[PDB]
C-alpha cells in the first residue's frame, strides 16, 4: 500500500525498490503571442528515478521534441514517463530489477501500473511524504545536463556522491531531502550557503560540495534554519 | 400460456414471478402459477418468511419442459423439478387451475416491461454462466459468487460471467497502453464483440441478465458485472450507432423498474456520474441520462 512516516525504514533495507518522480516532465514557459493571446513554448524536461539505498540516478531526459504534434501533453507526460520507467526495468538484468516502484505523485500510478502488466510481481505504490525531488532541477550538474540536451538521452549518476563510505543510507537520504526541501523553499539562499565558502570544493564526478563531516553538520544546521524560519512565515510558529 | 404448479407451500414464503411478487401463509393452499406468457425467460424466486436471508429462485423457459415446484423439507427450500411423464403433468395443472388453487400472472396488456429487460436474454446462454447440464433451469441465489470474484471458492456453484479487467493485458494491446486504457473500443469490439461474445445480442444479453440477478437476488458479484459492462461501453470511443440506441433503451428500462429503496445498494455513483457526464457517450443515452436524473438526482 502507501508509503509513510510509520514504514520509512523500508527504503533502506534489501528489497529493490525506485522512486519516481514525474514533475520535471513536461515543462513550459507561458508567454503572450503577437495577437495578446497567451501560449507555452516547452522546455527540455527530465524524470527523475533513484534507488533510496544506493543513491543511484537514472535521470532519463525528455526532449522538447517528444511533443511535437501532441495533443493534452500533461496527461501523455504520464504515460510517457511510465512508458520510459517500464522500458528501463526491461533494460536491467533481472537481479537488478525493483521489487517496488513508488511514485511521488498518485496521478502516476494507472499510466505505471498499466505499462508494467508484463511485470506483476513489481508492486506500484503511492506515498504520503510530500518529497522535495521536484528540486532536481536545482542541482546545477542535473540542470545543466537537461537544458543541453538535443536528443532523448538518458544519464546515470550517483546523488549521494560519495557519502555512502561515511554514512548509512537512511542518513544520506535524510542529508538528501534535506537539502532538496531547502533548495525548493529558498533557491538563492540554499545556494548561498551550499557554495558561499571558495575553499570547498564540488569534484568534477560529483554534485555537491566535499564538506568534512564536521561541515555537513553546519551545513544541514544552516538548511534546517532555513525550512523552520519558512514554516513560520508560511503559517505562525 | 404456461403453468408451474406447486406441490404445497409448508413454509410462509414471499414469492416472485418477474417484477411481481405475493406471499404465501405457512401450509396456505397454493398450488402454482398459470398463464405464465409463452416466449421469453422467466424467473421464479423465494423469500423465507423466517429468514429473509437467502433469496434464491429459478431461471426456466417453459418451452423446454414441464417444471414444478416442490419444498424440500431437508435442505429447507422451494426446489424446481422437470416433470418427464407429460400426463401426469397435464392432470395435475388441470385438477389444480379446476380448483382455482393457482395464482395468475397478472400482465397489464399494455405492459412490455418483462419483454424490455429480458429482450436478449436466452436459457442457453444462462446455463452457460450456471452451469448444472442435468436440469433445463438455472438456480441462482444472493450468495453466489463469480468466476472473477474467485480469482481475487466453489467452483461448481459460480456465475461464469465473462471477466472484463480494464487493467489486464487482455484489455490492453502492447505499444497501445495509453491508447487502450484511455479510449476502450479495441476491448470492446475487437476483444470482446468480435472474439468472445461474437454479436452485441450476447453481450446485451449477459449485461441484462446480470442486472436481473442484482436485482432479483442481491447479488453482489451480478451488479459489479452489469456495471463494467455499461462502462466498458461507455468508455469506447467507437461503438455502433446501433448499439449505443439499444444501450439506452435497455438501461432505462432497467433503471425504470428498480425499486427506488434499493437503489442506494445497486447503483455504482462512480460509473453512472462517469458514464452519464464524462464518458465518450456521454451525450449518446438521452433516455437513461432522463429517468436517472428524475429519479435519482441524488446519485448524481
Ligand atoms: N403485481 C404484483 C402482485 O402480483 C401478483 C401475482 C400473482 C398473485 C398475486 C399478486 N406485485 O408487483
Amino acid at each position: 500500500g502507501a508509503m509513510n512516516s510509520s514504514n520509512y525504514a523500508e527504503l533502506f533495507n534489501n528489497d529493490i525498490k525506485l522512486f519516481v518522480d514525474d514533475t520535471n516532465v513536461y515543462r513550459v514557459t507561458v508567454h503572450k503571442t503577437f495577437e495578446g493571446n497567451v501560449a507555452t513554448k516547452a522546455i527540455n524536461g527530465c524524470i527523475f528515478t533513484l534507488n533510496p539505498k544506493t543513491g543511484h540516478l537514472f535521470l532519463k531526459i525528455i526532449h522538447t521534441s517528444v511533443w511535437a504534434g501532441q495533443k493534452r501533453l500533461s496527461q501523455l507526460a504520464k504515460w510517457k514517463t511510465a512508458e520510459e520507467v517500464s522500458a528501463l526495468v526491461r533494460s536491467l538484468p533481472k537481479e537488478e530489477q525493483p521489487k517496488q516502484i513508488i511514485v511521488t505523485r498518485k496521478a502516476m500510478l494507472d499510466p505505471l501500473e498499466v505499462h508494467m502488466l508484463d511485470f506483476p510481481n513489481i508492486a506500484i505504490r503511492p506515498t504520503e511524504l510530500r518529497l522535495p525531488f521536484s528540486a532536481a532541477m536545482s542541482i546545477d550538474k542535473l540542470s545543466d545536463v537537461v537544458m543541453k540536451a538535443t536528443e532523448p538521452q538518458m544519464v546515470l549518476f550517483n546523488i549521494y556522491d560519495d557519502w555512502l563510505d561515511r554514512i548509512s543510507s537512511y542518513t544520506a537520504f535524510s542529508r538528501l531531502t534535506l537539502l532538496l526541501r531547502a533548495l525548493k523553499t529558498n533557491e538563492e539562499s540554499a545556494k548561498m550557503i551550499l557554495l558561499s565558502d571558495p575553499t570547498i570544493t564540488i569534484k568534477s564526478y560529483h554534485l555537491w560540495p566535499s564538506f568534512t563531516d564536521e561541515q555537513w553538520i553546519t551545513i544541514e544546521s544552516q538548511m534546517r534554519d532555513l525550512i523552520l524560519t519558512e514554516y513560520g512565515r508560511k503559517y505562525n510558529v | 400460456m404456461n403453468t408451474v404448479p406447486f406441490t404445497s407451500a409448508p413454509i410462509e414464503v414471499t414469492i416472485g414471478i418477474d417484477q411481481y411478487s405475493f406471499n404465501v401463509k405457512e401450509n396456505q393452499p397454493f398450488h402454482g402459477i398459470k398463464d405464465i406468457p409463452i416466449g421469453h425467460v422467466h424467473v421464479i424466486h423465494f423469500q423465507h418468511a423466517d429468514n429473509s436471508s437467502m433469496r434464491y429462485g429459478y431461471w426456466f423457459d417453459c418451452r423446454m419442459g414441464n417444471f414444478y415446484i416442490q419444498y424440500d423439507p431437508k435442505d429447507g427450500l422451494y426446489k424446481m423439478m422437470e416433470e418427464r411423464d407429460g400426463a401426469k403433468f397435464e392432470n395435475i395443472v388441470h385438477n389444480f387451475k379446476e380448483r382455482q388453487m393457482m395464482v395468475s400472472y397478472p400482465k397489464i396488456d399494455e405492459d412490455d416491461t418483462w419483454y424490455n429487460l429480458t429482450e436478449f436474454v436466452q436459457m442457453d446462454k444462462i446455463r452457460k454462466i450456471v452451469r448444472k447440464d442435468e436440469n433445463q433451469f438455472s438456480y441462482v441465489d444472493s450468495s453466489m459468487t463469480t468466476v472473477q470474484e474467485n480469482e481475487l471458492s466453489d467452483p461448481a456453484h459460480s456465475l461464469n460471467y465473462t471477466v472484463i479487467n480494464f487493467k489486464s493485458r487482455e484489455a490492453i494491446r502492447p505499444g497501445h497502453e495509453m491508447e487502450d486504457f484511455l479510449d476502450k473500443s479495441y476491448y470492446l469490439n475487437t476483444v470482446m464483440l468480435q472474439g468472445i461474445f461474437k454479436n452485441s445480442s450476447n453481450y446485451f444479453g449477459e449485461l441484462q441478465f446480470a442486472f436481473l440477478n442484482a436485482m432479483f437476488f442481491g447479488n453482489y458479484g451480478s451488479s459489479l458485472q452489469w456495471h463494467a459492462m455499461i462502462e466498458l461501453i461507455c468508455s469506447s470511443a467507437t461503438v455502433p450507432k446501433h448499439m449505443l440506441d439499444k444501450l439506452d433503451e435497455i438501461l432505462y428500462y432497467q433503471i425504470k423498474t428498480l425499486p427506488e429503496q434499493y437503489s442506494d445498494i445497486l447503483l455504482n455513483e462512480r460509473v453512472w456520474n462517469i458514464c452519464l457526464y464524462s464518458s465518450f457517450q456521454k451525450n449518446s443515452l438521452h433516455n437513461t441520462e432522463k429517468i436517472m436524473e428524475n429519479k435519482y438526482p441524488e446519485l448524481l
